[PDB]
């Protein structure tokens, strides 16, 4: 039982260190369609 | 004699649990694994919502 839960905590840390790669990049991302906007409203008769 | 062989198999028998016991102390304790999983299973929980 001891094995089990300090392999499924090391998985955990994994996956915690996973979700934050996510995070990262995923924010990275966002920026990046926050800058993409800005430049459509730039371009934005009406 | 048979109290003195009784004797001798019991202490088998402690050194036995005390030779489990020492390989199991080599690993970390229980309810605190058992705490940082809660703790970790509500973090990645959170990440799990945010991402």
């Amino acid at each position: 039982q001891r094995k089990r839960l300090a392999e499924k905590y090391r998985e955990c840390l994994s996956n915690k260190e996973k979700i934050l790669k996510e995070i990262e990049v995923k924010k990275e991302y966002l920026s990046s369609l926050q800058p993409r906007l800005n430049s459509i409203m730039q371009a934005s008769v009406q | 004699k048979k109290q003195i062989l009784q004797a001798k198999r019991i202490r088998k028998n402690r050194q036995e649990y005390d030779a489990l016991a020492k390989v199991i102390q080599h690993h970390p304790d229980r309810h605190e694994t058992l705490k940082e999983l809660e703790a970790l299973g509500k973090e990645l929980e959170h990440l799990s919502h945010i991402k």
